[PDB]
DNA sequence: TTTTTTTTTTTTGAGCGACTGCACTACAACGTTGTAGTGCAGTCGCTCTTTTTT
């Protein structure tokens, strides 16, 4: 390998660049994306300088991009401040600037990629994927809208018991046997294929011929044990072995074993004294019949029918989960990377890579390590061998830890393989050189430490910035690494975890005990720096072992915080509590719910005061009294206005910040709350938010939003983290208390080491279980690495001689079996003396041990400080008058239009008639039957509808006898929409007696009440109209329920006109049209040229009636003038 | 916020019945809550689930074990009662649905064969007693010469020799002069040995005190952990606890094995009646759960055979 | 086409592997008996990760 300079790296063909841990990995990518923009390099730089929407960068988390979006901008401001003033304060930067020869079309190109930097392609793994099947859909065969899904579980188990439902229910009982035998039902087939049923399918070694089915297979099984059956049966009654010492005189007892076991065929299981007539075995306790070496034979595989099943249900159910989201037009996460893939293996989809090609000619994949097969097949396809487009591979095979999300080391060996250029950074600028020279010690005991002969490791180098980097304690300086050897020579799991939870509590309140005196400090140089709770921190690897330290920490009074806390907020107490309070809101009649929410822990009340709340009648009286008036407000102001007055009303917020405790119970109840109020403004029933909770209380999926959050930020605490969510992070110190806790992979699913290709073993042959071991072993060794390199300043260990074999004392130990052992031992067996010599063996200055201590003094000191005094401002006035834009709804034979239905409805639909029919032209009985297939209505209903329509457009509604025919289409007007001002507050009382002093139809009709209305007011006037130099107003009322006979006379309509209060909306209107009239015609008089206004029933038209029907009013002219007095000040 | 546990005035009624002594005893924490305040943490029922029942665990094998054993003890017809869980829906399809009833059928078949070797026709019995003061009505059912016969198709567990063992003193306070028996799975058997009327009486006052403490303040008695404190601490050999280190760190496993359970098997602590109480199992309430424990359920594994 | 009621929970790990006790024959020390090796059965520890993509 080389070393990596970045102004000097040839962007050309395929590089791979091995980032070590701590590494600026994220400032090198900067560092080539300034590279790329500029083109820079001279020889080795890139052909053409390229723009923003043409540099891909590939990084799989999506945090990840958004923190090197905003740290690639950072650059990019950063660079163009420093190319306009021609100078820095960075070496790397002053390097750059002396690489260019102009400063002012560089800096024009990096204020367009400022400019351009929302467009900036830096994508996901899965998003690139989407992007480019989205945009070039036709090559690829990709819908245009598609909706993703989050979840794939519940397919996948549905496609699985269709899969039990179709292979499993026909069979006999002999084959359902095996089958039970094998699996309880299609759970634990689920529970077995659901690591290859995600992601890309595996090839299965030696797979069963597609012509057999489980029939046939049982049928051989029973023909090769009736085979072995028949050679016993012919060859029984004799006995011509040598007896041995070993070999006991019973076996002939054995042999009445083998009597009484041939009777049927119908079993599956074979006894286990066929083991004593193996030829193998009893050679070793002579055999010349071929019955014990077909025994042999017999018992050389096992009789199993599962490797069928299995082939079967990966043959099954991933087609059956494929089938059904093409159906439903769903697409997962996986589904992108395996359509890109099937895209690009179609011959037309190779041109589809151009066009790639040409969308981006460059590539920069961040976390080479985190790649599935598919996406380097993929990035293979497209970036191989072309000229002018660079492929850049920035990993570390040393931080491949997410082997059991679909990730491959193996993947990453084939790429280092296929590419021919390496490159490396040297320097580490993360921890102290003790540290990295205790790394480079441990990790160069013996070569390929990772096991692997395409994984090397290198010595890196420390930063010579962070060389005066000291942890002093009280006594002297500590050294960096100190690896705390458990003494004793066997031990088991669970008590070596208690021991060491025990001393890792022990070394934090020592930390924290003389930390908080001015002993233990981190100096830099001069400067130093006091060791808080949040600088320690606790590296795990599974939930059992931090809840084991969590509660190993806050026995002595240390609290502390998980990190990786994946578990959801609706599968604690607080969400069931949140339930009852939400069934006790929602039926507070009956008082058994009520009383099972009251108890609660989030009420917290004593036995006492539920015993007197059930003892007084009146304090329950008033408990439902309240709760009525939260389910009030629950109806009309939603859910986080209820659970604030309920917070701040009986004041357990306040109650819980004061217990202890309490703190993550809040915030618990808060998202909870949050979540509710998300979830509720989706659902228009409030029982429906219930039953949501309750849902979600019984659903324990895990979503992004529905995981919980950390408690607090102000106080310090200790960091649990496992080593998964380590990864990136930074740590000032670290104590991993179970590094040496290893754990023995089962089934035999490992990758071949010449084809590099997932080869999964459905038999249990020994050499496909070594060789998953061995992988687990460098995962475990890859682990190890990753949770090491994360300390700054110091790092604790803890050693022990674990044996994960039955035996007690066996004179060896297990500790080679593990990754910190095959550092320490060299990858040998020893015994614990062996281990504590090896761990002797490699003391320096920065590498020591010490025995573990079991033993408290104290827990802590709480050292607590007084509270100022804090208020809260107050609001002195209102916040805003009454202004609100309102309209006048706001302030308030067998065939007959009397049999016409009623309703609001028919009533728009009779308006919309109105509205849309001319009046000049002739009603055709055709566009009514179209009009009545437009709105739905009944086809009888219409050749009576035309001819009332023309009944009543032929009926004059004037003074003087004018029809609707005589208006022209320019004296019509339909649906003026007006807006009127008023700046001083209506009062009702200043205006019904202003009203009733003129209108005649307000003698009765008592006064509406109608807050202070200030602002502007709304209108929809129906029609508009002028004649003879004369205009008139005409509104439409069509609900007339009430009325089928005659009697709608001027009396009724005037009763009808006081009851439903159109006397206003018709005042209103005449004041709005004089305002219309005024500001468009000069010189203009009301008496002159307004009319009247006319309101048109439209049921109570008759032919023989002209008057029937209509209603016209003319206003008294002085009404008009005071009210736009009023109105406008 | 101020601790749940608080002295309550209660005074001791004159005619308490012996369900009311079960109902305390099955669960004494559940009796305080639900019986003392009234307060009964009504969870939601479980929803309807998507597919058939390929497997039976859980309350539907319970009661299919139940109505098999029920079966099995008079000789009835097996295949009868399998055709008629077959026929409701209960049972997988095909063959399967055969093979499950077959190994129950098998099972409950090995526990009949220890039920009904030494079973006799009794009848159902009246209960008057008087124990301090403290009138005790009731009825024993399935009373027979030998004593008292119990079955069911659960695991040995603290809460049914509880049950047993008050059933033994309520029957031997009134005649019946016999041992009392109880059969559970995998070879376990809960047996009492007959006793005088003054121990009867003396330890029947000695629930009624507990019976009457669990009213005013939470008895923290827990069946299942404290019970495997005990027999872990416990020698019937000698007929004395051991005080030693040894023992007194294997009961702390105990019952730390009992309260909070692995990931496949509930433990007692995973319980709505003990999160209200506390949230976090400290020393103090441990140590005073211990010490209700060997108070009360110390003729649990005294008279134990 | 009218209308009645009712408050009781229950269950849940088992296969892999070792420790120890009893039986059973092979073979050498002193025909018979003590010691050694192996098989079967009752009893008991242990243990079952990690995570994020529009």
């Amino acid at each position: 390998a080389e070393t990596l300079d970045p102004l000097r790296l040839p962007l050309q063909g395929e590089r791979l660049i091995e980032a070590s841990a701590g590494t600026g990995k994220t400032f090198t990518i900067a560092a080539l994306y300034l590279r790329l923009l500029l083109g820079l390099g001279g020889s080795a730089a890139f052909p053409r300088p390229l723009t923003v929407e043409e540099l891909l960068v590939v990084t799989f988390t999506e945090a990840a991009t958004a923190e090197l979006r905003g740290r690639i901008r950072s650059n990019i401001h950063e660079l163009r401040i420093a190319c306009l003033r021609e100078t820095t304060d960075n070496p790397l930067y002053e390097r750059l600037l002396e690489e260019i020869d102009d400063k002012a079309q560089a800096a024009q190109w990096l204020l367009l990629a400022e400019r351009q930097m929302d467009e900036a392609a830096v994508f996901t793994i899965h998003g690139f994927c989407q992007r480019m099947l989205n945009l070039n859909a036709f090559e690829s065969g990709m819908l245009f809208e598609q909706q993703l899904i989050e979840d794939e579980s519940l397919l996948r188990y549905q496609a699985c018991a269709d899969f039990w439902r179709r292979h499993c229910y026909p069979l006999p009982r002999e084959i359902a046997q095996v089958v039970f035998e094998t699996w309880k039902g299609p759970q634990a087939l689920l529970r077995d294929i659901n690591r290859y049923l995600q992601g890309e399918a595996p090839v299965i070694k030696a797979p069963p011929p597609d012509d057999e089915t489980l029939a046939s297979r049982h049928a051989q099984i029973v023909a090769r044990i009736d085979t072995v059956k028949q050679q016993w049966r012919d060859a029984v009654g004799e006995l011509d072995a040598l007896i041995e010492s070993s070999g006991i005189d019973r076996r002939k007892f054995n042999r009445s074993n083998q009597a009484k076991w041939i009777d049927k065929i119908s079993a599956w299981a074979e006894e286990e004294t066929n083991s004593y007539q193996l030829p193998e075995s009893l050679e070793k306790f002579t055999p010349r019949h071929p019955l014990f070496e077909a025994i042999d034979q017999l018992l050389a595989e096992p009789l199993s029918i599962r490797d069928l099943v299995i082939t079967r249900a990966l043959a099954e159910i991933r087609e059956t989960v494929a089938r059904e989201k093409r159906r439903r037009g769903e697409l997962g996460f996986d589904d992108m990377l395996s359509r890109l893939d099937s895209a690009l293996r179609s011959e037309s989809g190779e041109v589809l890579a151009a066009a790639i090609r040409t969308r981006f000619p460059v590539a920069m994949i961040d976390e080479f390590q985190d790649t599935d097969p598919q996406q380097y097949r993929i990035f293979r396809r497209i970036w191989h061998h072309q000229p002018e487009t660079a492929l850049l591979l920035i990993g570390d095979p040393k931080q491949a830890i997410y082997a059991f999300r679909g990730a491959d080391i193996f993947t990453y060996m084939k790429a280092r393989s296929e590419v021919h250029a390496h490159y490396t950074l040297d320097t580490n600028w993360r921890s102290a050189p003790g540290m990295v020279n205790s790394v480079n010690k441990l990790f160069s005991q013996t070569d390929d430490a990772f096991m692997f002969r395409e994984i090397p490791f290198i010595p890196v180098k420390s930063a010579g910035k962070n060389q005066a980097l000291r942890f002093v304690f009280k006594g002297e300086t500590q050294p960096a690494m100190k690896m705390w050897l458990m003494e004793g020579e066997s031990c088991g799991v669970g008590d070596y975890q208690s021991t060491m939870a025990q001393v890792c509590a022990a070394q934090i309140r020592d930390w924290l005990q003389a930390g908080q005196r001015g002993e233990a400090l981190l100096m830099n140089g001069d400067d130093a720096r006091p060791v808080r709770a949040s600088d320690i921190s606790v590296l795990v690897r599974s939930r059992q072992e931090a809840a084991q330290v969590r509660d190993a920490l806050t026995l002595l009074e240390i609290p502390s915080v998980y990190l990786s806390n994946r578990d959801s907020v609706f599968e604690t107490l607080e969400a069931q509590e949140m339930l009852w309070l939400l069934q006790a809101v929602m039926t507070p009649e009956r008082e058994n719910t009520l009383r099972s929410a009251l108890a609660t822990s989030m009420m917290g009340l004593n036995a006492l005061d539920i015993e007197t709340l059930n003892n007084d009648e009146h304090a329950w009286d008033v408990v439902v009294e309240e709760f009525d008036g939260y389910r009030q407000i629950w109806r009309k102001r939603g859910v986080m206005p209820m659970l604030r007055a309920l917070m701040s009303a009986r004041n357990i917020a306040e109650n819980l910040l004061a217990t202890a405790g309490g703190e993550r119970r809040l915030t618990d109840i808060l998202h909870i709350s949050e979540l509710l109020q998300e979830a509720g403004t989706q659902l228009e029933s409030e029982h429906a938010l219930v039953r949501w909770l309750s849902q979600h209380i019984l659903e324990p999926d895990s979503n992004a939003s529905s995981q919980q959050m950390r408690l607090e930020s102000d106080k310090h605490l200790v960091q649990i983290v496992t080593i998964h969510k380590s990864k990136g992070l930074e740590y000032p110190l670290v104590w991993l208390p179970f590094i040496t806790n290893f754990r023995v992979q089962e089934q035999a699913f490992y990758h071949d080491r010449h084809s590099f290709e997932a080869v999964l073993d459905l038999n249990a042959a020994p050499e496909s279980v070594d060789l998953a071991e061995a992988e687990r072993l460098a995962e475990d060794l890859r682990l190890l690495y990753v949770a090491l390199t994360r300390s700054v300043w110091h790092c604790s260990l803890g050693v022990a001689p674990l044996v994960r074999r039955r035996g007690d004392k066996k004179g060896d130990t297990d500790v080679h079996q593990s990754a910190l052992g095959r550092l320490l031992q060299k990858g040998e067996p020893q015994d614990a003396a062996g281990l504590r010599t090896c761990i002797e063996a490699l003391c320096d200055d920065d590498i020591a041990w010490q025995t573990a201590q079991t033993g408290d003094n104290q827990p802590w000191q709480v050292n607590d400080v007084s509270t100022a005094e804090l208020n809260a401002k107050t609001l002195q006035r209102l916040p805003g008058d009454n202004w609100r834009v309102t309209s006048y709804s706001g302030l308030q034979p067998t065939l007959t239009p009397h049999q016409f239905p009623r309703g609001a409805s028919p009533g728009t639909f009779l308006h919309s008639l109105f509205e849309d029919l001319d009046f000049t032209q002739p009603v055709d009985p055709n566009w009514v039957r179209e009009k009545l297939e437009l709105g739905g209505f009944e086809s009888q209903w219409e050749p009576v509808l035309t001819e009332w329509i023309t009944a009543v457009l032929q009926a004059p509604l004037n003074e003087t006898g004018v029809s609707l025919s005589q208006l022209s289409a320019r004296n019509k007007q339909v649906e003026m929409e007006f807006y009127l001002p008023i700046s001083e507050p209506l009062i009702a009382s200043q205006l019904d007696t202003l009203i009733r002093q003129f209108d005649p139809l307000s003698a009765g009709c008592p006064p509406l009440e109608f807050m202070q209305v200030r602002g502007m007011l709304k209108g929809f006037i129906d029609l508009v109209f002028r004649h003879e130099g004369r205009y008139y107003l005409l509104a439409y009322k069509s609900n007339w329920l009430g009325e089928d006979s005659s009697a709608y006379t001027q009396q009724a309509m005037a009763a009808a006109m006081q009851a439903h209060r159109y006397d206003l909306q018709y005042q209103l209107y005449t004041l709005a049209l004089h305002r219309y009239l005024r500001h468009r015609i000069a010189d203009y008089d009301y008496e002159h040229h307004f009319g009247g206004v006319i309101y048109l029933f439209l049921r109570g038209v008759d032919k023989e009636h002209p008057q029937q029907g209509i209603y016209t009013t003319r206003p008294n002219a002085g009404l008009i003038a005071l009210m736009d007095e009023m109105f406008a000040g | 916020h101020s601790e749940f546990v608080q002295p309550l005035p209660f005074t001791l009624p004159e005619t308490v019945p012996l369900e009311t002594l079960q109902r305390f005893w099955a669960h004494p924490v559940r009796a305080f809550f639900q019986m003392r305040l009234q307060v009964n943490f009504r969870t939601e029922d479980s929803e309807i689930p998507d597919t058939e029942p390929f497997i039976l665990e859980g309350l539907s094998r319970y009661q299919i074990n139940q109505q098999l054993l029920n079966a099995l003890v008079e000789q009835d017809d097996a295949e009868r009662l399998f055709r008629r869980f077959r026929a409701a829906g209960d049972l997988p399809y095909g063959a399967f649905g055969e093979i499950f009833w077959e190994t129950q059928c098998q099972e409950m078949q090995q526990l009949a064969d220890r039920v009904i070797a030494c079973r006799q026709p009794g009848q159902s019995m009246e209960i008057d007693l008087a124990c301090n003061g403290v009138q005790i009505t009731g009825w024993l059912p399935q009373v027979q010469p030998d004593g008292l016969l119990r079955w069911r198709p659960s695991l040995l567990s603290v809460a049914q020799g509880m049950q047993l063992w008050l059933e033994h003193l309520v029957y031997c306070a009134s005649g019946g002069n016999g041992e009392s028996r109880l059969f559970l799975r995998k070879d376990g058997e809960w047996r009492f040995p007959p006793l005088a009327a003054e121990q009867a009486l003396h330890y029947l006052s000695q629930l009624i005190e507990g019976y009457r403490e669990g009213m005013s303040a939470p008895l923290l008695v827990l069946p299942e952990s404290g019970g495997a404190w005990l027999k872990t601490c416990y020698d019937a050999q000698n007929d004395a606890m051991l005080d030693d280190d040894s023992t007194l760190q294997k009961a702390r496993t105990k019952f730390l094995q009992a309260y909070e359970g692995n990931m496949m098997v509930r433990g007692e602590g995973d319980d709505i009646w003990y999160q209200r109480l506390w949230r976090q199992l400290t020393p103090e309430t441990m140590e005073a759960i211990v010490e209700q424990s060997q108070r009360f359920l110390l003729p649990l594994f005294r008279f134990n055979q």
